[PDB]
């Protein structure tokens, strides 16, 4: 199936977590099609900026076999 | 994925039409084809794993690359590269069965070739590896399908290069 | 395809293909002729059977023609049509593919929310098929009329 | 003897009083020489079965006594009158909303149900929409996200599950280390980090056939998440065979979430949420449904394998309602013992 | 306490009444004796296992 | 689950011997039946909403369950009524391709009675749906495909009951 | 079987079965006369198969019933007939079954901490399958030893 | 319980109308057979022990349910399993002649899952068992007659499986 | 990451030979150096905060930063950047007591630049609240384990920048 | 490391060095001398430990050194001997860095993978490593022989 790479970075907001969170702060990512609707609805409402995403996998304009 | 098929599909829904028959005669070709690519991907399933032995056996053992100093030095390095080959093979026989590269494009050909020129994996030294696979593959399965399968494998081999 | 869906599976298990699975490619590149014989008789006979299935539903359901209706006027039992149209070229795609991904790939996801938008009845866009699958098994020879009407019905059940 | 269920549970009750006192005999001459047995019977009658149109049936004993006329009575050992007795009078139990039989046994592994036809011992209690079950937290119990809602991401130190994360550097991140580095230190921290994801998809260690290789250099290599390899781990085959096609679909929901929540089911809002994408979608809409629910991004991060965060009252129960592991002011008195005055008088 | 109306006793498949008269022929003696073995028993074991 | 063939392969690995004429007769049993129960599904696939419609049609609209009160008032009670209807009728199936009701208790009726004891599901109420279900089914599937689809759906209200 | 894995998946997508898996479904239930056929012929032969794979296998690896070895001795080599009989009536049932799940219900899963708990050589059990599939496939007639010797296929790709 | 004339009349006064067309149809069709079905009862009555013997000695004799281990292998297993194949050949009699299962639903396929689960009896030795019953009925009362209580006899193999 | 004794079994690795003479006196000058690392390390391990705070308060306080409209103005932001501070001290005493930077280089400067482009945090600040801590621990510890860490902490200068 | 092993552990728990750990890294480094020694020792005596418990293990398991065997010949018990001098070389890498992970990651990652793909039986190569420690427990002294015996043993535990 066709697949996301994307990159973004989400902030802290209610927490000062005391962990090492440098890798879920700033990642760059693979996310299926059908879940990329609602991975960057959960981290877009979750506050983060996203700087970058493309078509890892796949090409723009397949009527048939993207799967 | 795109085969042959799903590409003469998309072929007629990026104009609209119907199957025409220059559409029809690629499609008898992959029709004629098929039995014999059922056939060479049996004996590849059958000696799947003793190909990868050979191969590595009689390319790549006991020399520089193995020894210390090496990349496929390490056991977890040398683990890594026959679960490498094994992945190639099995995709490339993917591609056989398929009729077409798009898997490879799209599986194997993501974002490797920096992969590997960011860990210093040696491309000269896959290159070999794949060509003997495809010696073996060609010896095994026969003339006309091992240069069929090759087909696949030295495109593969030149995407990975 | 049917290569696809075996070539995805075997990909998702992590592993070759399985002994079914090739005896499954091996018959269906066999019988991929008498698939074929099918298409170019689809193909060759379109016209007829979309105008006969529009016929017969236009008379087994006046309310789409009736004003008010989903389909009133001309251009718009012709747009009608040429939804029916779209519907047994991918029909013929899943005859040629052997497998119904083609169908789903193109015309069967989000067709529900499709038509609710767009105020057509799918289960009367389902009949506009069931008229499709009987006059294409009426026109055509019946043994290979099952093999087109699994995936005529199969479309049904997905519209349904 | 009667041809009938015991009828309340007062009845029950100077019944289990009269076989406690005296055994089988004084329970079958309490009985017989009874004004019932010598109403309905007589002295010459054989007994018979006063079902559904014998007689009215009363209102309070219904479906026990119709499981008790079935011949498959002595099957079921629970006692089944006496527990409904008490539980009319009781609020609603410690139970799955869609019956005792749905709750898991709360172990490392394995989705171990209760069957309703082998030995008999279901316990149906009417629980309408909106009915929370009470949990019990793994952790500290202020961090119960019902009175504490905030303190969902809050780890248990000591007291719950161990927590693993991405903490740890992947091996190969960046290229600083420019090739060589035959000693790279981390790499046994994100493979045990996979082996531990692994272990809460699957509660035990699996075979060598049955890893998902692709996820897993896919996970070293930073491709994908630890909540992509969860719903990978999830949405791969072995699960379906393991824990979703040999069950019950209610069950098998529960159990995911169990294992993909590491908490059972608040009621009927999630239940027939996830029972409404099982029937409309299917299995892998369920388990991405699960994964990106928001109580997940909440407990567990992108980097954060699940953990067991919540039991039910009967598994722990189990787990420390044992001989060992119970403490000694659990439910008993604890007295102070002292050296006696005497003793104390008697050192010099 | 409870009521039942006489139509309800009329058609639900009434229980055959088994009383040992002391003058009763062996056949329903025996008849007596096995509806006895079933009520107790749930089960005819003296025709299962003697 | 299991279907017929795995029935017998695993009879005859419990007893741990090869496969006798019996079992190839047992075998040869459901390899002639196999056509009719896959045109069947192919029947059921096709008229799988509009069995279900023409059942609660044929059973329980304009009565006590539809009425105010009833357990299917309301929207969502009707819903999850057909909901229910579609899993009958769609575990039924499976259990006609198999040719075994094996499915119907690892699925279907292993908690199910409780399921419904504990929501207040009127058992009797469903037992006519699924003679509805049966009626509407053995109408447009035939005669002997009839029967097999009312055997397993009869065994579906056995366990209901 | 083909027909469990055809409904587990259906199950999984919460769908009704496809047309491609009825048509497999189908073709397995015509084609599966040629399976009884093999697997008729499998277990009347079924100590001949056996007989000389277990032959060969000593032949071509005597350091397995060496000193030292793991199938040293009578009782020890007795057991290597014994799962070789028991591979032998797995791929009877994976023949006859047309998938094969059977097989890797039974025999395949955990075979690996199985035979590394007993000390045994996987790639040597691998290469006594291989000896039966070559035994077979000399017993058999050509076109039903090519097709049975997909599931010894699956069996070798599993073990080695 | 109820039979074919009960679910006639009550079909029918479920509707409200009287019995207008295919009702005289299943009533004649079940009068015209109950003279041959009372002629099979008669037969399987007056032979009643020696179909069982011959099942039993057919399916489960000198086998593993017998030898100990097995779930037959007391006596009071023994006999005990000799009533059940009675209690199955009685019971098919009288649905068979009621010519409805509800009897089989109501008094047998009510507890016959859990009391056998909780027993440990194997369900596909009980499947054989009656299996060889209904072959045994057919070769001994006729192919109709044998067709007759097998359907009933296979609805009770249903219900097990 | 990789020490001084993991760095002399990298270079006995590549070469793939075992301990030499000079690997051994590396290894004997570690162990002379390991006794001030650990008192240097249990000092900044048991006055970490009060580093920070005069840190902090050399470089940061009465600044743009903290004023509105700067960085640090948010309390958050502030507890952010004294929990950054912590963690570069933290790393610090870690690449201290092994002897390397590679647990630097894997680490914390991974992605920590670009991050901090991302996200507005002035890298001139805290590169000067870095050479705070490298002035405040080199008091605290004294020249001789100083020197060391002055090495890492601007190390980490050199990284960021 | 077990330097690195505490750093490691410390950011997991994300904190500082504990007083604890610190002294444990206090005792290995007046340790280190003893702990030197034995790496020394054992690669000065390296050559015959390897000789004489490869001799051991062949008389032990002379299965693996028969014809049809993984190591038959002259060239395949020169390498035999030679991946025996690696994890010779291993374990005086481990007994002088004081803790397992690098044995773990240098050698023991992926061996299970590697002797499959070789033929190479692992409980051979654990009985292999094990006539090492018993040599070098020999050639040892007891208290030494005891802390050496960790390792030893770790490399027998993760072999089998
Ligand atoms: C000599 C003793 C008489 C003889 C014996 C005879 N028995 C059978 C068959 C069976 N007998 C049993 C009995 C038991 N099995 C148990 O486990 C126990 C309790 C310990 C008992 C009592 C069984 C089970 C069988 C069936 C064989 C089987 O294992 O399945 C036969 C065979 C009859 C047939 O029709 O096959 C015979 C001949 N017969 C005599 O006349 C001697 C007096
Ligand atoms: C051969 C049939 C298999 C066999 C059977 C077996 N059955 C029992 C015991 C019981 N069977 C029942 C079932 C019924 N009782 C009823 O009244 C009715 C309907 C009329 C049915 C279907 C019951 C209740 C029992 C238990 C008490 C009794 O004997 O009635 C046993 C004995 C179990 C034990 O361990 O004692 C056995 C062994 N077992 C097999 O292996 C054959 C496949
Ligand atoms: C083998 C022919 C030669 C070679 C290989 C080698 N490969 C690796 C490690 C990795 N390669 C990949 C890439 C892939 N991901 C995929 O999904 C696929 C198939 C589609 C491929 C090919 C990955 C992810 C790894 C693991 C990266 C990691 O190190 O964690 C290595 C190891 C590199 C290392 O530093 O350990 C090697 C050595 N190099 C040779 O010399 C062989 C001749
Ligand atoms: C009348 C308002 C509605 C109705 C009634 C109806 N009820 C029955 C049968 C039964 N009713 C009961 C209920 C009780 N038993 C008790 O002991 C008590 C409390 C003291 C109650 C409330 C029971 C047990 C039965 C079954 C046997 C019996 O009558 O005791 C029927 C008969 C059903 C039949 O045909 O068999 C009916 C019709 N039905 C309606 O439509 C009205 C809305
Ligand atoms: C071995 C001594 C005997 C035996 C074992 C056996 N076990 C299983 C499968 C399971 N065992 C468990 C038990 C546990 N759950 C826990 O949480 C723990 C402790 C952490 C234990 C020990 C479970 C849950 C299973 C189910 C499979 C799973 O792994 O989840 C089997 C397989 C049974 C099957 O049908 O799969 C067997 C055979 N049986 C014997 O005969 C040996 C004497
Ligand atoms: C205080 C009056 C007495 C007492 C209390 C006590 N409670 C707990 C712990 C728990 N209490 C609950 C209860 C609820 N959860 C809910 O969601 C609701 C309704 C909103 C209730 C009422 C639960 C679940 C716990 C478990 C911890 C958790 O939060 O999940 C304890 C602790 C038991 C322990 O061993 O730690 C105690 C002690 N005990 C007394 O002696 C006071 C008289
Ligand atoms: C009228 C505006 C439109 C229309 C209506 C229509 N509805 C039905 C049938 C049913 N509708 C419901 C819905 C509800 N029942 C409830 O109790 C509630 C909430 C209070 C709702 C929303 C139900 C249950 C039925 C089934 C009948 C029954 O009560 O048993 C029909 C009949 C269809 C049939 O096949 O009989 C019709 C015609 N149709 C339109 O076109 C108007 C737009
Ligand atoms: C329809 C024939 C009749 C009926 C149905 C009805 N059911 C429910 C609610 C539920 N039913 C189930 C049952 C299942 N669990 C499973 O795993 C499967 C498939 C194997 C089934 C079929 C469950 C779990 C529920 C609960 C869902 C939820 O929580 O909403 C209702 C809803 C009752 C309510 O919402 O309160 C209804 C109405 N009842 C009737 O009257 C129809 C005759
Ligand atoms: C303090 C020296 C300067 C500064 C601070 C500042 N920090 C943040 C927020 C973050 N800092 C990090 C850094 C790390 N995370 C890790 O895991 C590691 C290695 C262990 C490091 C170095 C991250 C990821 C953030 C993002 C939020 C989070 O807490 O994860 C901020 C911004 C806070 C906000 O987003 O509102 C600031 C301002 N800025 C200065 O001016 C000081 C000189
Ligand atoms: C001797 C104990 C057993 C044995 C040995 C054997 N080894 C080989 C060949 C190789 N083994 C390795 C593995 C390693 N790579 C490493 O980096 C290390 C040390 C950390 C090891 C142990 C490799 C890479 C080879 C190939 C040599 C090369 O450089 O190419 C063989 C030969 C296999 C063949 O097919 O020729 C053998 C036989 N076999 C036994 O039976 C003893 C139990």
């Amino acid at each position: 199936m066709r697949m996301f790479r994307i990159t973004a970075c989400v902030p802290s907001q209610t927490r000062i977590r005391t962990q090492r969170e440098l890798q879920n702060t700033y990642f760059t990512k693979l996310v299926p099609y059908d879940n990329w609707f609602r991975e960057q609805q959960r981290i877009m409402k979750m506050g983060g900026k996203i700087v970058k995403v493309e078509l890892a996998t796949g090409r723009p304009g397949t009527n048939a076999g993207l799967a | 994925m795109q085969d042959a098929i799903t590409a003469v599909i998309n072929s007629a829904d990026v104009q609209g039409k119907y199957l025409d028959g220059a559409a029809m005669d690629k499609l008898k070709s992959y029709f004629a084809s098929g039995e014999l690519r059922v056939r060479a991907a049996s004996v590849i399933s059958a000696n799947a794993a003793t190909i990868v032995k050979e191969a590595v056996a009689k390319s790549l053992l006991y020399s520089d690359v193995t020894r210390p100093g090496g990349n496929m030095y390490t056991t977890r390095r040398y683990a890594a590269c026959i679960r490498d080959l094994d992945y190639y093979l099995r995709y490339a026989t993917y591609a056989m069965l398929a009729g077409d590269a798009s898997i490879l494009d799209e599986r194997v050909l993501n974002g490797l070739k920096e992969t590997y020129n960011s860990l210093g994996v040696p491309i000269s030294s896959t290159v070999q590896a794949i060509q003997a696979i495809k010696e073996v593959t060609a010896s095994l399965v026969g003339a006309d399908a091992g240069k069929e399968m090759g087909v696949y494998l030295d495109y593969i081999c030149s995407g990975l290069s | 395809s049917i290569v696809t869906k075996s070539i995805v599976n075997a990909d998702a298990e992590a592993r070759y293909l399985s002994p079914g699975e090739l005896d499954r490619i091996k018959a269906f590149v066999t019988g991929g002729a008498a698939r074929l014989r099918i298409a170019e008789t689809l193909t060759g006979s379109r016209e007829t059977i979309v105008k006969q299935a529009g016929d017969r539903l236009f008379q087994k359901r006046p309310d789409i023609v009736s004003p008010g209706g989903n389909a009133y006027g001309e251009e718009m039992t012709a747009t009608c049509l040429r939804d029916m149209d779209y519907y047994l070229r991918l029909v013929t795609y899943g005859v040629v593919s052997g497998d119904v991904t083609p169908i789903e790939e193109i015309g069967l996801v989000g067709v529900r929310e499709m038509y609710r938008s767009l105020g057509t009845p799918i289960e009367a866009v389902a009949q506009s098929v069931r008229e499709m699958k009987e006059v294409a098994s009426g026109l055509m020879s019946s043994d290979d009329a099952a093999e087109a009407s699994a995936y005529f019905d199969f479309v049904i059940g997905k519209m349904s | 003897i009667l041809g009938r269920g015991p009828s309340s549970r007062e009845e029950v009750q100077k019944y289990f009083s009269i076989v406690s006192s005296g055994g089988l005999p004084a329970l079958v001459d309490a009985l017989v020489d009874s004004q019932e047995y010598a109403d309905y019977f007589g002295e010459e009658t054989v007994p018979y079965l006063r079902g559904l149109g014998v007689e009215a049936q009363e209102c309070r004993n219904w479906g026990m006594q119709q499981d008790l006329f079935s011949y498959s009575a002595p099957f079921r050992k629970v006692p089944q009158f006496i527990t409904t007795f008490a539980q009319y009078d009781r609020p609603l139990p410690d139970q799955h909303v869609y019956g005792s039989g749905n709750d898991p046994l709360e172990i490392q592994f394995g989705a171990i149900f209760p069957k309703e036809t082998r030995n008999p011992s279901k316990r149906p209690a009417p629980f309408n929409k909106d009915t929370k079950r009470i949990l019990i937290h793994r952790g500290p119990a202020v961090n119960n996200q019902v009175g504490n809602p905030s303190a969902v991401g809050e780890f248990p130190g000591s007291l719950g599950a161990k927590v693993f994360r991405l903490n740890g550097g992947l091996p190969g991140a960046k290229v600083g280390k420019n090739t060589g580095t035959s000693v790279k230190f981390g790499e046994s921290s994100t493979q045990a980090l996979i082996r531990a994801a692994y272990r809460q998809v699957f509660g035990r260690d699996l075979y060598e056939g049955q890893r998902l290789s692709v996820a897993e250099i896919q996970l070293e290599n930073g491709d994908i998440s630890v909540r992509e390899f969860i719903k990978r781990l999830a949405k791969s085959e072995l699960f379906l065979k393991l824990y979703w096609a040999p069950h019950y679909v209610c069950k098998a929901i529960e159990y995911m979430h169990r294992r993909l929540l590491g908490r059972p089911t608040y009621g009927r809002q999630e239940m027939n949420q996830y029972f409404d994408i099982a029937s409309k979608q299917g299995f892998y809409a369920v388990v991405e449904a699960m994964i990106d629910s928001k109580e997940y991004s909440d407990a567990f991060g992108e980097d954060t394998v699940p953990y067991e965060r919540y039991l039910t009252p009967g598994g722990l129960q189990m787990r420390s309602a044992r001989v060992g592991s119970l403490r000694e002011d659990i439910g008993q008195r604890v007295d102070k013992e002292v050296t006696p005055r005497f003793v104390e008088l008697g050192q010099v | 306490g409870l009521e039942l109306p006489q139509s309800y006793f009329n058609a639900a498949a009434k229980r055959q009444k088994y009383a040992m008269k002391p003058g009763l022929s062996a056949l329903e003696k025996n008849a007596v004796i096995k509806a006895a073995y079933r009520q107790i028993f749930e089960r005819d074991i003296t025709k299962a296992y003697s």
